[PDB]
C-alpha cells in the first residue's frame, strides 16, 4: 500500500512511528531466502 | 629444549596464539558484521 511521502495530514504525519505499528515480523528472524517475489501479492488482496 | 620457549614464545604464544585470536577474532567479527550487512544488502537493494 502506498504511503507515499506525505505530509498530509494533521501533525504533518501524525503517525510516523512506525514499526509496522508493532512488528518486525521478526520471524525468528533467521530466514534470509526472500524468494525473488512476486507481484507484490495479488493473492485475492488485489481482489480485496 | 623444550622450552618452547624462553618465555617470549610460550609467553609469546600469549602473542602467537592470541595474535591468532586477533586474527581468528578478526575474521570472526568481519565475518559477522559483513555477513549481516550483505544480508542487509539483499534486504537493502533487492528487497
Amino acid at each position: 500500500s502506498q504511503e507515499p511521502m506525505l505530509d498530509a495530514d494533521r501533525l504533518r504525519s501524525s503517525w510516523t512511528f512506525s514499526e509496522s505499528m508493532d512488528l518486525n515480523y521478526s520471524n525468528p528472524s533467521s530466514s534470509p531466502n526472500s524468494l525473488g517475489n512476486l507481484k507484490i501479492l495479488l493473492d485475492d488482496k488485489a481482489s480485496k | 629444549k623444550n622450552t618452547t620457549s624462553s618465555s617470549n614464545e610460550n609467553p609469546i604464544l600469549r602473542w602467537m596464539s592470541i595474535k591468532m585470536n586477533g586474527f581468528q577474532n578478526e575474521l570472526n567479527e568481519l565475518s559477522g558484521h559483513m555477513i549481516s550487512k550483505i544480508i542487509h544488502s539483499q534486504r537493502l537493494i533487492l528487497q
